[PDB]
DNA sequence: GTCTGGCCATCTTTGTGTTTGGTGTGTTTGGGTGGTGGCCGTTTTCGTTGTTTTTTTCTGTCTCGTGCCTGGTGTCTTGGGTGTAATCC
C-alpha cells in the first residue's frame, strides 16, 4: 500500500539507547518526526545558501558544519559539532 | 458564527494565559483579533488547496500556510 | 521661600525674597517687582533665635500665609476667563426630558444619574440627589452639538461643546457630556444568542431616544444649533493626549469624545497643519494644527499610523486646510512666540513657506 | 492599472494645485489681516 | 549499511537520498549525509533525554506532547532553538504574575 | 480567589477550551467567503483550533504583561492594541 | 511612482533614498 | 544623516570583532551597513519604549520600558 | 477546612511487537569535472601625523513631572439582626 517513510523507529532506538525503561505515545512520535524534518529542512536551506554564497556545487560536510554553527547556540553547536566529527572521523578511519 | 466564541471561553482562555480580571470589551476585541488571524490563515490555505486543484481543505495545506506565517506546527504530519 | 537650621541654643530662620537671577516660575507678563535695571534687592535675611519650639511656629505660619496667597491668586486666575452667563429661562409648560444621564465633568466627586431638560433658552442638567447640583447650559452658548450613537461603544453621548468656558463645581471646562453607559451584566447557545440580541435591542431603544432628544434640541435653538454625528468611516487612530484613541471627522470639527479629555478641533479654527516625522522607515508620524487665532496652542495629534497618512492628506485637501510634511518635530512653543511678537514681519518674509522642509528649488543630480 | 495609476496621480496633481492655491490664499490672508501700523503699535508686554 | 560504518542508527542511504531529491545542489559530497545525521542524532537524544526526565518527574513511563512541551520550554537553548514552534496539546508552563498573588 | 483557581486549574490542562462545533461553523463561515463547496479534514479544523488557542494564549500572556506594567490587574482593549501594536501586527 | 510624486512635492529633480 | 560617531563607532566594532577571530579586516560598507542597522533598530526600540512610556500615562522613557519592549518583541 | 499529591473504579483505543515481503540502500566499477593548490598581480585596509573646530562635557539652576496618598464609586460575599408568625400556660 502506501509505503511512506518516517523516522519513529530510529527515535525509538534512540529512546531506548537513553532511557531504557521509558515509552513514548503516538501523539508525541509525530511531534519528534515534525522536529526532525524541520531541522532537516532549516540545516538543508542554510547550507544550500552557503553553496550558492561560496559559488560551489557540491554539500559537503564543511557547509553541515557551518550550517550547523550558525543556527544552533553555543554549547548546544558546540556539542553538535563534537559528535558529527566524532562521526565523521570514526566513518573515515573505517571503510 | 461568530457569537460562537462565548464569553466563559474567553475567560478561560485568559485564565490559562493568567490573567486575572478582564474588561468588558475584551470579549468583542479578542472576537475581531480572532476573525483577522483565521482570515489570513484560511486565506492561505484556501490558496494551497486552490493550487493544488482540489475542493477539500487538508492538513497538510493548514500546516503549510502556518509555516507560511511562521508559526510552525508538530504534530500534524510537518 | 525660606530655610530653617537648628545649631546649638540657637534656631536659625534664613528667609529669601524675590530677585532677578534668582526667579520664580512666573511668566515674563507679571513680575513679583517692578522693572528696574538700577533696582537693588534683599535677596536673603537670615535670623537666629533662643526659642526653637516659637521659631519653627512662626517659619510654619509664614509657609502656610504664602500657600493661602498662592491658592487664592490661582483661584483669581481661573476666574478671571469666566464670563457671567445670563440666566436660565424655565419652560412654563411641561420640559421635554431625558432621564438617567451622567454629566461629564461632574460637578460632585460623586457619580450620580440626572436629568437633562429643555427650556426656552438653553439646557438644565438636575442630579435628584440634591438640587444644588443643578448645571444650566444656554443655547447662546453652545458652539458646537454632537450626537454619538453607541454602535461598536458602550455608552450614548449627547455632547455640548461651549463658546466660553463654564465653571462645573471646581472645573472650568469648554465641554459637557450627557452620557448613558449601556454596558449591562447579563448572564447553552439559545441563552446567550437572546442576550446578545437583548443587548442590540437595547442599544438600538439608547440611540433613537438619544437622537431623538438632540434633535429636539436643535428644534428648541431656533436654528443656532445644528446637530453633528461623526463619520466613523472616515475615523483614524492617534494619540493627542496620553491615550491612543479614535479621532472622528464631523461636518464642521475633528473630535474625540469618548475618553478624557476630549477634543474638539474646528476646521474653520485652523490655519495650517503640519505632518511631522513623515520619513522612510517610520510606521507612525505626528499631526499638527496651528490655529488662526496665533495665541491659542498648537494640538497634537501623536502616533498616527503611516497607512493613514495619504488618506488625512486628502481629507485636509476635502476641508481646504494647507498642509506641509516634516522629517523633523518643530519647537512650536517658541516658533509661535516668534510669531505672536511680528504677525507682519512672519507673512512678510513668505509666512508658512518655512516648513516645506528646505526650498532649494534645485536639480539635485545626486548620480554622478 | 497604470490607466488608473496615471488618473489617480492626475487627480492627486489637482490634490497639489489645490494645495499651492491654499498656500498662496493664507500669504495672502496673512498680509491682509496685519498691516504695518499694528505692527508700529506693539502693544509691548511690559512686565505688569 | 553505512549507518554501520559511521557507528549510527540513523539512516545515512535516507539522508542521501532525501538532500539528493530535494533540489539542494547539483551533487552532494559524501561526508555532509553523516555529519547531518550525526547533528539530528545528538539533537534527538538530547530532546528525548529531557523529556524522559520531564516524564519520570511527573511518574509516567510513557512520553506524551506534555513532557515534550516541558522539555522544550525549560531548557534554555532548546527554548531559543525552538522559539516559534507551538505543540499541539503541550499547553504552557505554570507561570503566575508576582502582583497577582494573594495578599 | 476562584480567579487564581481557574488560573492554577488551566495551566495545568491541555484540552481546548473552545467547544468544537462553533469552532467548526465559524470556520466553514468564514470558508464560504472564498470559495462555495470546500470541504475541510477534522484535523485540519483540529490543528486550525490549537494554532488560534496558542496564539490567543500567547497574546493574553502578553496583554497580561502590559496591564501589569500599567499597574493594572485588569486587562483593557487599549492593552491588546499596544501589545498588537508592539509585537508588529497593527 | 510614488516615488516621483514623493520628489516632485519636495520640488526635486532626482530620486534620492529619502524618497524611496 | 547617521548619529552615532564614525570613528567610535569602528572601534566598537572592532572590539567586539576582537573575540571571535583575531586580527580581522574590514570592509567601509560593512561598517557603514552595521551602523545604519544599528540605527534603524535602535530607532524601533525607541518607538517601542515611547509607545510603552505614554501607555503608562508618562512622557519620560525608562528602563523597565525597553525590557517590557524587548519582552513582547521577544528579544533575549 | 486549604493545597499538592498517590490512588481508585471504569473507558477507551492506544502502544509494543511479530510478521510478510519488497524496495531502497549497498557494493562494484567507470568517467568527467569541480574543487584544491599554487603563483601572480595590485587594490584596499591599516597606520600614523598635523591642524581645525564641531561636538562632548561638567555644572548650575529651576521647574515640571513622576509617584505616593486620598475619597468615592461598583461589585461578591458573610454575617447579625428582626419582624413575621404563632401556641402554650
Amino acid at each position: 500500500r502506501s509505503r511512506k517513510e518516517s523516522y519513529s523507529i530510529y527515535v525509538y532506538k534512540v529512546l531506548k539507547q537513553v532511557h531504557p525503561d521509558t515509552g513514548i505515545s503516538s501523539k508525541a512520535m509525530g511531534i519528534m518526526n515534525s522536529f526532525v524534518n524541520d531541522i532537516f529542512e532549516r540545516i538543508a536551506g542554510e547550507a544550500s545558501r552557503l553553496a550558492h554564497y561560496n559559488k560551489r556545487s557540491t554539500i559537503t560536510s564543511r557547509e553541515i558544519q557551518t550550517a550547523v554553527r550558525l543556527l544552533l547556540p553555543g554549547e548546544l553547536a558546540k556539542h553538535a559539532v563534537s559528535e558529527g566529527t566524532k562521526a565523521v572521523t570514526k566513518y573515515t578511519s573505517a571503510k | 458564527n461568530i457569537q460562537g466564541i462565548t464569553k466563559p471561553a474567553i475567560r478561560r482562555l485568559a485564565r490559562r494565559g493568567g490573567v486575572k480580571r478582564i474588561s468588558g470589551l475584551i470579549y468583542e476585541e479578542t472576537r475581531g483579533v480572532l476573525k483577522v488571524f483565521l482570515e489570513n490563515v484560511i486565506r492561505d490555505a484556501v490558496t494551497y488547496t486552490e493550487h493544488a486543484k482540489r475542493k477539500t481543505v487538508t492538513a497538510m495545506d493548514v500546516v503549510y500556510a502556518l509555516k507560511r506565517q511562521g508559526r510552525t506546527l508538530y504534530g500534524f504530519g510537518g | 521661600n525660606g530655610s530653617k537650621n537648628e545649631e546649638g541654643d540657637y534656631m536659625y530662620i534664613r528667609l529669601n525674597f524675590n530677585s532677578p537671577g534668582m526667579g520664580s516660575s512666573v511668566k515674563k507678563t507679571e513680575l513679583p517687582y517692578e522693572d528696574g535695571d538700577d533696582k537693588e534687592f534683599v535677596r536673603s535675611l537670615t535670623f537666629r533665635s533662643t526659642n526653637k519650639e516659637r521659631m519653627s511656629e512662626v517659619f510654619k505660619a509664614i509657609t502656610e500665609l504664602k500657600k493661602t496667597a498662592v491658592k487664592r491668586d490661582q483661584e483669581r486666575k481661573t476666574m478671571e476667563d469666566v464670563v457671567a452667563q445670563a440666566q436660565l429661562v424655565e419652560f412654563k409648560g411641561r420640559p421635554k426630558k431625558l432621564e438617567n444621564v451622567f454629566v461629564r465633568p461632574a460637578p460632585d466627586s460623586k457619580r450620580v444619574t440626572g436629568t437633562l431638560f429643555i427650556h426656552q433658552n438653553g439646557i438644565r442638567y438636575q442630579s435628584p440627589v440634591r438640587s444644588d447640583h443643578r448645571v444650566d447650559i444656554l443655547f447662546s452658548n453652545i458652539k458646537h452639538l454632537f450626537f454619538q450613537p453607541c454602535k461598536e461603544e458602550l455608552m450614548v453621548i449627547i455632547h455640548c461643546h461651549l463658546k466660553t468656558p463654564l465653571m462645573i463645581g471646581k472645573k472650568k471646562t469648554f465641554d459637557v457630556q450627557f452620557y448613558r453607559e449601556v454596558s449591562d451584566v447579563t448572564v447553552g447557545d439559545e441563552d446567550e444568542l437572546e442576550q446578545e440580541q437583548e443587548e442590540r435591542r437595547r442599544k438600538a431603544l439608547l440611540d433613537k431616544e438619544f437622537r431623538r432628544f438632540a434633535e429636539e434640541i436643535s428644534e428648541a435653538s431656533n436654528g443656532l444649533l445644528d446637530l453633528e454625528t461623526p463619520f466613523r468611516e472616515l475615523g483614524f487612530t492617534g494619540v493627542p493626549f496620553r491615550s491612543s484613541v479614535l479621532c472622528l471627522p464631523t461636518r464642521d470639527c475633528l473630535i474625540q469624545l469618548i475618553d478624557t479629555p476630549f477634543l474638539v478641533v474646528t476646521l474653520e479654527e485652523i490655519e495650517v497643519a503640519h505632518l511631522e516625522r513623515v520619513q522612510f522607515g517610520l510606521k507612525n508620524f505626528d499631526l499638527v494644527f496651528v490655529f488662526k487665532d496665533f495665541s491659542k496652542p498648537v494640538v497634537h495629534i501623536n502616533t498616527i499610523p503611516i497607512e493613514m497618512l495619504e488618506f488625512v492628506k486628502q481629507w485636509l485637501t476635502d476641508v481646504d486646510i494647507p498642509y506641509s510634511e516634516g522629517a523633523v518635530n518643530l519647537n512650536w512653543g517658541t516658533i509661535m512666540k516668534t510669531i505672536q511678537a511680528d504677525p507682519y514681519e512672519f507673512f512678510e518674509n513668505g509666512g508658512w513657506s518655512f516648513l516645506g522642509g528646505g526650498e532649494s528649488d534645485d536639480e539635485e543630480s545626486e548620480e554622478e | 492599472r497604470n490607466e488608473t495609476t496615471n488618473t489617480e496621480e492626475e487627480k492627486e496633481r489637482l490634490r497639489k494645485e489645490i494645495q499651492k492655491q491654499l498656500h498662496e490664499k493664507i500669504q495672502k490672508e496673512g498680509l491682509a489681516r496685519f498691516n504695518k501700523s499694528d505692527a508700529q503699535d506693539g502693544n509691548e508686554n511690559h512686565a505688569v | 549499511t553505512r549507518s554501520s560504518r559511521a557507528g549510527l542508527q540513523f539512516p545515512v542511504g535516507r539522508v542521501h537520498r532525501l538532500l539528493r531529491k530535494g533540489n539542494y545542489s547539483e551533487r552532494v559530497g559524501a561526508g555532509a549525509p553523516v555529519y547531518l545525521a550525526a547533528v539530528l542524532e545528538y539533537l534527538t537524544a538530547e530532546i528525548l533525554e529531557l523529556a524522559g526526565n520531564a516524564a519520570r518527574d511527573n511518574k509516567k513511563t510513557r512520553i506524551i506532547p506534555r513532557h515534550l512541551q516541558l522539555a522544550i520550554r525549560n531548557d534554555e537553548e532548546l527554548n531559543k532553538l525552538l522559539g516559534r514552534v507551538t505543540i499541539a496539546q503541550g499547553g504552557v508552563l505554570p507561570n503566575i504574575q508576582a502582583v497577582l498573588l494573594p495578599k | 480567589t476562584v480567579a487564581l483557581r481557574e488560573i492554577r486549574r488551566y495551566q495545568k490542562s491541555t484540552e481546548l477550551l473552545i467547544r468544537k462545533l462553533p469552532f467548526q461553523r465559524l470556520v466553514r463561515e468564514i470558508a464560504q467567503d472564498f470559495k462555495t463547496d470546500l470541504r475541510f479534514q477534522s484535523a485540519a479544523i483540529g490543528a486550525l483550533q490549537e494554532a488560534s488557542e496558542a496564539y490567543l494564549v500567547g497574546l493574553f500572556e502578553d496583554t497580561n504583561l502590559c496591564a501589569i506594567h500599567a499597574k493594572r490587574v485588569t486587562i483593557m482593549p487599549k492593552d491588546i492594541q499596544l501589545a498588537r501594536r508592539i509585537r508588529g501586527e497593527r
